[PDB]
């Protein structure tokens, strides 16, 4: 698979008045690794990232042209962008690639602008998306993270277990699965603040 | 007040004109012709006379009365090129709704249409804003029988009982001392008040060849133009 | 994915199932294929989710512009002729299983768009991948004129019996009843199924996890 | 586009935009420039520098490769387009053929642009006349220079800006082959040109030289003010 | 008084090419000669600073191994022809393998002579004489801004072509020889210039069949010059 | 002054000098007439001889655009041969497509909004043309049809364009239409063209007579106008 | 067709360029604008026009455009030219950075906006861009920087810059109060504030109608500093207690 | 059309554009209007003329919208005012197809204008005699901005344009204020329209159409008949 070219794997989670974002860290050509440090969760903005799984390509394409995209729209309105206007954009954008497609799978998590709601939501590779309550993931090992989500989730969640719930999450779908590893960043932010914590991942 | 070159193109003058437009507000009076509508209860009027000086001249392709599609007839003043180039604008819009949008045009988005190109002729200072003055009828559902017109200026409107041409400072002087009195609106009150209002403006009392009658009904709402023994029949008929 | 719509005795009642699979595995509980049109006029969606909800968005938003530039209300049979003349200029790429239903002055009128471009008025239409067993339903327990709680309760058994029967539907599930003057819109129609609860709290610990490296960014 | 003709040819046989765009050029700053037999010099007069802001910004000369170099007249706008395109065309240039580019092939590239811009359809004529110095193979010092019309002319000593007739008259008057000795005196006859130009304070007088083996080094004032310090002590000599 | 640039005469002739013509009239001279021995010419470089490097003014222009040429006037319009001239001989050679003869080349320039126009901008400034041996012997060939291309025997150009031309016309015959038609043009070329003839003055370019290709390098001009 | 330059502006009055002095260069051609009978058209045009100029049998007038169709022209020449070609593409293009022989009206239509469409701007001239268009169908009858220089197309019995355009039409009124069969009106066309344009500033003339209808079994020709000669045996007889 | 061309292009018979002249004339009206470059940090200012009392300010920004992270510009002369003029050049800054994934430098932003001015100014013939404006921004390589476009496209790099007609005295009290980089951040407002004071006509400089924005620099934030009105308030309030200071000398 | 591409609309040797102030002249002569925002919502208000008797007052509308949630009207020439109420209409749904979520009037008012202003430039075309007075509740605050034939804007508290717009725009000084109602935004709206319109004003001389938080809503006569009880 096209998709499978890189592996990649990106878990967003809601939580109470938070949401915590982790992906995998792992670079290479599909059987061979390079690098331990790519970069797949993007920040836009304050208080709201996106994360971004597939061929790396399209990956550091599509972040480079909705930055372009949303700088220009906080340019032209002085306010800063809701999450939904942010899905719709990033929608338009591939769908503008319908025939032409982007191998990516998009996910979006951030918080309100204006309360502290959080906000979840993932795309596909035409532009369909999807808003839910509880997680999205994208990737090779999406059925791993589906049995660790819809296994460890609960509604009502303070930080403290929010991070150790994803970060239990990730490390048992991460090392179940063979191409994707090689070390986890998470992403813990709330209302006040932004925390961004590293796991001690097996490095096999 | 006069500045520039406003005496020739469509640009603002220092009053705040522009003398095209209103330099083809009479190129409608070298037609030499009147024109007169009328909308009642459920049935709407054309009258609009004939001028044929020649005996070898025609009377079939004198008509000036244009049908536009089933439901939608029209008559037209002002030089005859502009008009004919006008209907068949017209006519191909109507049928670009029909293909995009199924049901029958209204006759008021019609003239939304007409006027906005009228407008686009109007807009820009390189091409003649084509000085003929165009009259709608049309039959609307819950709304009943519909009067409208567009000008070369671009503003279309639509009216009661409505004239347009050369001698219409009378004509609606006469249409104002004729509809605001409670008057009701039979096809015979239309039919009366509409010959009989361009008889006594002309004041002429001729024959049954020099109009033609454009008529519309909610009983047959198909445009019909009437054949000169029934125009001969309302003739006498206003025969006191 | 089931969908469904009749014509009752005075107006529409559309049905959906809100299961968005992806190849063989849920990837939601929760979606809308039930869309916006115009205030008389909605949709149902089938098959590739955003090719239909592109299309559907593009001929909304194009018939909210010809309704506010005309000034009344819009027609189901412009919907229908735009839909069918943007499919077929497609040549059937676009996958777009396609419901139509809205009430006009003529009145209720509901139309299937087949994504060539292939259209049919009829008064009851399924679509879908478990179409069938919800026209097995239609074509068991239909007659001419109904009511509307016969009509609602009609809708809901066949989109019930598609859930109990195909394995892409199953889900809460979506109605939508059009009249001439009153819309009604609802999340959850009848919820059939429930969910057993934790037999086991596998909560972690604060701290279960060994951490490398963190970070702090304060904010406003 | 703008079909249209702008450059009709007079009742009498002339260009009236192209002779009278050399008027742009006419009341445009002075510069001149000279070439040594090893080492080449040029620099501008009438700066005219409002003497309290920055001065990095309204540098006349620049080059667009190691090895050429930029003067110019009349408005600024006309060279910083024929600048960036030559610059385009000498890179260019280097893509293709593995030389350094030849000052006589940029030279015709810039006449060329500037005659088939005056030929075209409503294109209005580059008011500026530049002056294009470098040294190519073999060490051989070469100056052009252009026209509004488009032709590259090859001169020893220059003479446009302002009152170009009174610094080609001392250039005329000035023709000396030991003039071109030493290289620290064809510098000073730059400096004593310039000074027969304007009122050559020693602030507006900007001058760059290449020795034709290094790149262009602009020079700070004060070596300036000594030759003009040491220009007026031969004048003082000739008492 | 603006008219549109493409408007003939009350009279009938036409306004801008007229206007050019006019124009040639400001130009340097140029004087070409057909021998059959071979085809020579001669041109003034009009020489203004002593400034001004000599060697660098180009009137003579290598069209083909056996086509010259000779410009006036205007000069940069006239480079784009020769160009262009060189390029589409390039095609003819390469397309046929074998030499676009000089009437050919000048059919090939002095079809977009005019083309000038607003869409598909000005007319031409430059007379141009040709000169070059094909199959048919020598050839000397003049045209135009206007396209009217003719053969000319012994043509003279530009602002002293009056005196030129009747005093051309004097010594001129069939059966001259070359070096005798090189002496006979600068003659010519010093009595109608305005500066003392020397060497840096005039070049020559002369083409033969024996003389295969036209080679004029200096100082065999002060050879020439000084048998006057 | 300046309102008589382009085609595109106005009058003070209110209409364009352009298309009226354009109407009156046909003014000045020589003569060409038209008439139909109950079962066919008949053409006619004056040329005129002034010494040699020419052979019988150049830039002949009387064109032939479709198989039952001509042209009978008079004005500006070149025009009108680009205006029969234009009529010519366009009863191509209706023959191509439809598949049957083009109406008149239709023919005229499209003619009449070129010639408007040419009006319209400053970047062309208005047409110096004016013609004649004659058919017959045997579901249609017989058709004749006039566009001017403004692009007003419509029908006549009978016409004439040119310098004698009253005096030619003076005695076409004195014919009749029902009880004429074309064959009389050959030779009525022919000895009232001999009547007409005198003498007096041209010496020698010469006669052309084009000729569709049925008896043609719907194709359009010229006469065998030597076969049964018929203008001039009684055109030497009608100076009398 | 060829009788209705006003040949905005052409040159005159006097010497000049008829049109870029006209454009500087209608740059003298409507407008007076200047801003500091002195050391860490850099200011722009700004005249009301529209003074009326019936206004919103609603916009959060007047005159200044905010255009990147660390550029603004002071505008004068007509007005939505400009803002055809601000949206090319963002979108130029724009995809400057989606191509090279490091902000703008301020020069070559300063001639692709100058060189669009130069293609309408030579050929066609179309109606000027009759917008003279400031340039405020930070860099890499030198630090803070200030510029002045023109409507020929010509630019350059001033230390303290000058628009309207107004302010040509103004760029003399510039002389006659030059420094030599002193960026006490009181300072320069101080003086700016005495500028406008004095050179504007209208007495005693009501906050209404003045506006400053300024530019500082922090590690990661580059904020850019519009700031409110009441800090302004007492800015005039100090200015006026030192020019009673300063007329003790009388 | 034609390749002349040149524009009309040239700076004078004042340094002014002729043309556009002259626009700004047939925009001074056109039919009055005034515009207040007051707190909770906007309220427009125009003065519409028929010129006979016998016209209807069902055909031609002043007060426009232009989405759920946004009012426009005008002062000057309807022919060019639908055209770019039009263009208006078409703009909108483009950004509404993009983000999915309906258009701020702060971003309509850039984008037309940006129109008008390139309008103004382009080759050979006259400049629009209309001056727009547009509002809408985006966002909490609602808002007011008028445009001009320039091709620049404004927000305003209050206004008005059209004949004697000074004289209405010093009654609206000594009128308005901060904080009010809609009801007594009608209040001062018609007292300043009555400022200035003929003596006979009833509910079909003027034409008014509100904005609320909830949503844009045009008024009908029936109001107006309504509210010409104790008239200004």
């Amino acid at each position: 698979s096209i998709m499978s070219y890189n592996g990649g794997a990106v878990m967003a989670m809601k939580g109470k008045n938070c949401v915590a974002i982790a992906a995998d860290r792992r670079f290479g050509i599909q059987a061979q690794m390079v690098t331990t440090d790519f970069q797949k969760i993007f920040p836009m903005g304050d208080r709201l990232y996106i994360g971004l799984a597939g061929l790396a390509t399209d990956v550091q394409t599509v972040a480079q042209r909705l930055k372009f995209r949303l700088n220009l729209y906080e340019l032209k309105e002085g306010r800063q962008i809701k999450p939904y206007t942010l899905m719709s954009m990033v929608a338009n954008l591939l769908y503008e690639k319908r025939f032409g497609p982007y191998y990516t799978e998009p996910v979006i998590a951030g918080l309100d602008p204006k309360t502290f709601k959080p906000f979840i939501c993932s795309l596909d590779l035409i532009g369909c998306p999807m808003v839910t309550d509880d997680f999205v993931v994208s990737g090779t090992c999406a059925e791993q993270m589906y049995g660790m989500c819809e296994s460890l989730w609960e509604p009502n969640m303070d930080p403290d277990h929010l991070f150790e719930t994803i970060s239990q999450a990730m490390l048992n779908a991460v090392d179940r699965d063979a191409v994707s590893g090689m070390g986890v960043i998470v992403h813990i932010i709330e209302k006040d603040k932004i925390t961004t914590r590293t796991l001690k991942a097996r490095m096999d | 007040s006069s500045a520039g070159f406003d005496r020739h193109i469509t640009i603002f003058s220092p009053e705040g004109r522009l003398y095209q437009v209103e330099y083809a507000f009479k190129a409608i009076n070298q037609g030499g012709l009147t024109s007169v509508a009328v909308r009642g209860k459920d049935c709407a009027v054309i009258v609009t006379q004939k001028k044929v000086p020649d005996k070898l001249l025609d009377s079939s392709t004198v008509t000036h009365l244009f049908k536009i599609t089933e439901n939608i007839g029209c008559v037209m003043t002002g030089m005859t090129a502009d008009s004919r180039s006008q209907v068949q604008r017209a006519r191909y819009e109507a049928a670009n709704w029909k293909y995009k949008y199924g049901y029958e045009i209204p006759v008021d988005m019609l003239c939304k249409r007409i006027a906005d190109i009228s407008q686009v002729y109007t807009q820009n200072a390189e091409m003649r804003p084509l000085g003929c003055c165009m009259i709608l009828i049309g039959i609307d559902e819950e709304q009943g029988p519909q009067v409208y017109k567009c000008d070369p200026a671009g503003y279309y409107c639509g009216f009661k009982a409505t004239a347009a041409g050369v001698k219409q400072t009378e004509s609606t002087s006469f249409l104002e001392k004729k509809v605001k009195k409670k008057f009701d609106w039979t096809f015979e009150q239309t039919v009366e008040t509409a010959i009989t209002c361009l008889s006594t403006v002309l004041s002429i009392d001729f024959k049954p060849s020099e109009i033609e009658v454009g008529v519309v009904t909610v009983e047959n709402p198909k445009f019909r133009i009437l054949t000169e023994a029934e125009i001969d029949a309302h003739l006498v008929a206003l025969a006191e | 994915t089931t969908i469904a719509g009749v014509v009752y005795k005075d107006g529409i009642v559309l049905g959906a199932d809100t299961r968005a699979t992806e190849g063989m595995v849920v990837a939601d509980k929760n979606c809308s294929k039930i869309h916006f049109i115009s205030p008389n006029i909605y949709c149902c969606g089938a098959g590739t989710a955003a090719d239909t909800d592109m299309t559907t968005q593009l001929i909304s938003s194009n018939l909210e512009l010809h309704s506010l530039s005309t000034g009344r209300l819009p027609r189901v049979v412009t919907a229908n002729r735009m839909l069918k003349q943007m499919l077929f200029r497609y040549q059937g790429y676009i996958g777009a299983a396609l419901v139509l239903g809205g009430v006009d002055v003529t009145g209720p009128h509901l139309y299937s768009i087949y994504p060539h471009g292939s259209t049919d008025k009829l008064p009851y239409v399924t679509m879908g991948s478990g179409s069938l067993a919800a026209m097995a339903v239609f074509e068991d327990k239909f007659r001419p004129d109904m009511e509307e709680e016969e009509a609602k309760n009609l809708v809901s058994e066949a989109i019930a019996a598609g859930i109990f029967n195909d394995l892409g539907s199953g889900s809460n599930i979506d109605l939508c009843v059009i009249s001439k003057n009153k819309l009604d819109f609802l999340r959850p129609y009848t919820v059939p199924n429930k969910k057993g609860t934790r037999l086991g709290r596998y909560r972690c610990e604060k701290g279960t996890t060994a951490v490398l490296t963190e970070k702090i960014t304060p904010l406003e | 586009s703008y079909d249209r003709a702008i450059t009709v040819f007079s009742p009498d046989g002339h260009l009236f935009q192209v002779e009278y765009a050399q008027e742009a050029v006419k009341k445009g700053s002075t510069a001149v420039g000279v070439r040594g037999r090893d080492i080449v010099v040029l620099g501008v007069e009438k700066k005219s520098v409002a003497k309290l802001q920055d001065e990095r910004t309204v540098r006349k000369i620049c080059a667009l490769d190691d090895n050429v170099c930029m003067a110019f007249a009349g408005l600024t706008a006309d060279a910083r387009i024929v600048i960036n395109r030559a610059r385009v065309e000498c890179q260019s240039h280097r893509l293709t053929v593995e030389d350094p580019v030849t000052v006589e092939y940029i030279t015709r590239y810039i006449a060329s642009l500037k005659q088939r811009y005056t030929q075209s359809n409503g294109r209005r004529p580059f008011g500026i006349s530049a002056l294009i110095v470098g040294f190519d193979f073999d060490g051989t010092p070469r100056l052009y220079q252009t026209d509004p019309s488009g032709t590259y002319h090859a001169w020893k000593a220059n003479a446009i800006g302002r009152g170009a007739k009174s610094v080609r008259e001392f250039l005329e008057k000035n023709y000396t082959d030991e003039a071109i000795e030493t290289d620290d005196l064809t510098i000073k006859l730059v400096i004593k040109a310039l000074l027969e130009v304007v009122q050559s304070g020693g602030k507006n007088i900007e001058l760059a030289v290449m020795r034709r083996d290094q790149s262009l080094k602009i020079l700070n004032p004060e070596e300036i003010e000594k030759y003009v310090a040491e220009i007026e002590k031969e004048k003082e000599e000739n008492e | 008084y603006d008219r549109g640039v493409n408007t003939f005469s009350p009279e009938g002739r036409l306004f801008q090419v007229e206007y050019a013509i006019e124009a040639i009239k400001l130009g340097s001279t140029a004087i070409g000669i057909q021998t059959s021995e071979g085809v020579c010419l001669a041109v003034e470089k009009r020489i203004t600073s002593p400034l001004m490097e000599p060697s660098s003014i180009e009137k003579i222009v290598e069209i083909d191994a056996h086509i010259g040429c000779a410009m006036s006037g205007l000069i940069a319009d006239a480079k784009t022809l020769i160009d262009k001239a060189r390029v589409e001989t390039q095609n003819h050679w390469f397309t046929y393998n074998e030499t676009m003869t000089v009437e050919s080349v000048t059919q090939a320039v002095s079809n977009l002579a005019l083309q000038f126009g607003e869409e598909d901008s000005r007319p031409f400034g430059v007379a141009l004489l040709f000169g070059g041996v094909d199959e048919k012997g020598p050839q000397l060939f003049h045209m135009d801004p206007s396209g009217t291309f003719v053969q000319c025997d012994a043509r003279a150009i530009g602002s002293a072509s009056e005196g030129a031309q009747s005093s051309l016309q004097e010594v001129y015959h069939k059966s001259m020889t070359l070096k005798e038609a090189i002496k006979s043009s600068l003659i010519i070329l010093k009595q109608v210039m305005e500066e003392k003839l020397n060497a840096t003055n005039i070049e020559l370019a002369t083409v033969q069949p024996g003389q295969n290709f036209h080679m004029f390098t200096k100082e065999e001009l002060e050879e020439v010059i000084k048998d006057i | 002054t300046g309102y008589d330059l382009s085609a595109s502006t106005f009058s003070p009055d209110g209409r364009v000098f352009q298309v009226e002095y354009a109407m009156k260069a046909v003014e000045n051609s020589s003569t060409a007439i038209g008439i139909r009978c109950k079962d066919g058209v008949v053409f006619g045009v004056e040329k005129l001889v002034l010494s040699k100029l020419y052979e019988e049998g150049s830039n002949k007038r009387l064109f032939n655009v479709d198989r039952h169709v001509g042209m009978a022209v008079a004005g500006l020449l070149a025009d009108a041969r680009s205006l029969a070609d234009i009529a010519r593409e366009e009863a191509s293009n209706f023959r191509s497509n439809f598949g049957y022989n083009i109406p008149l009206k239709h023919l005229a239509d499209r003619v009449a909004m070129y010639v408007h469409a040419y009006t319209l701007y400053s970047a062309v001239r208005p047409f110096g043309c004016s013609f004649m268009l004659g058919s017959y169908s045997v579901n249609d009858g017989a058709q004749l049809y006039m566009i001017d220089p403004s692009g007003v197309s419509y029908g006549y019995w009978g016409c004439a364009i040119g310098k004698a355009r009253q005096a030619a039409k003076t005695e076409i009124e004195k014919l009749q239409m029902k009880e004429m069969t074309c064959r009389d009106i050959v030779k009525e066309v022919a000895k009232i063209i001999y009547i007409v344009h005198d003498e007096v500033k041209d010496k020698a003339f010469e006669l052309e007579l084009s000729w569709v209808g049925e008896l043609t079994n719907g194709r359009h020709e010229i006469v065998p106008k030597d076969i049964r000669e018929e203008a001039e045996k009684y055109a030497k007889e009608s100076l009398k | 067709s060829r009788r209705y061309d006003s040949r905005t292009t052409i040159f005159s018979p006097e010497g000049r360029l008829y049109q870029v002249e006209y454009a500087m004339e209608a740059i003298g009206h409507a407008g007076t604008c200047l801003g500091i470059l002195a050391n860490d940090g850099v200011l722009l200012a700004a005249e009301r026009r529209n003074i009326h009392k019936l206004l919103d300010e609603v916009f959060f920004s007047e005159k200044i455009y905010k255009l990147n992270e660390d550029m603004a510009c002071s505008v004068a002369g007509i007005t939505s030219d400009a803002n055809v003029l601000t949206n090319e050049l963002r979108l130029i800054a724009q995809r400057y950075l989606l191509q090279y994934q490091e902000p703008i430098p301020c020069e070559q932003l300063v001639t692709a906006l100058c060189d669009i001015k130069q293609a309408y100014t030579q050929f066609g013939g179309k109606r000027p861009f009759g917008v003279s404006l400031l340039y405020i921004g930070w860099d890499k390589h030198y630090g803070f920087q200030l510029y002045q476009s023109d409507p020929s496209g010509n630019y350059g790099g001033w230390k303290a810059t000058c628009i309207g007609n107004n302010s040509a005295a103004a760029v003399s009290m510039l002389k006659q109060d030059y420094k030599e980089g002193e960026m006490t951040l009181k300072s320069a407002l101080a003086l700016a504030i005495k500028v406008l004071n004095k050179t504007m006509d209208v007495s005693k400089l009501s906050a209404e109608k003045v506006e400053i924005a300024t530019l500082t620099r922090e590690n990661g934030k580059t904020v850019i500093r519009v700031l409110k009105q009441k800090e302004v308030e007492q800015l005039i309030k100090k200015h006026e207690e030192e020019e009673a200071k300063a007329e003790r000398e009388k | 059309e034609r390749g002349y591409s040149f524009s009309l609309t040239t700076f004078s040797p004042s340094g002014k554009l002729v043309q556009i102030e002259y626009a700004l002249a047939a925009v001074a002569g056109g039919a009055p209007s005034v515009g207040i925002k007051a707190a909770n919502g906007v309220v427009l208000a125009t003065e519409k003329k028929q010129k006979s008797i016998l016209y209807d007052e069902r055909s031609v509308h002043k007060v426009e919208p232009i989405t759920k949630h946004i009012g426009l009207v005008y002062s000057g020439m309807g022919p060019d005012y639908r055209v770019l109420v039009h263009r208006a209409r078409k703009l909108a749904q483009q950004y509404y197809l993009v983000y999915q979520e309906p258009i701020p009037t702060a971003q309509l008012v850039q984008r037309v204008a940006s129109v008008m202003q390139e309008y103004t430039q382009s080759g050979g075309v006259r400049p629009f005699g209309v001056s727009l007075l547009i509002c809408g509740w985006n966002e909490g605050r609602p808002y007011l901005f008028q445009s001009d034939p320039s091709g620049a804007y404004f927000a305003w508290k209050a206004t008005a344009m059209g004949k004697n717009y000074v004289n209405g725009k010093t009654f609206l000084e000594k009128r308005y204020n901060e904080d009010l109602e809609l009801e007594d935004a009608i209040h001062t709206a018609i007292l300043t329209l009555k400022e200035s319109f003929e003596g006979q004003m009833t509910e079909d001389n003027i034409e008014v159409g509100i904005c609320n938080e909830a949503g844009f809503r045009r008024l009908t006569p029936t109001e107006v008949k309504d509210y010409l009880a104790a008239i200004a």
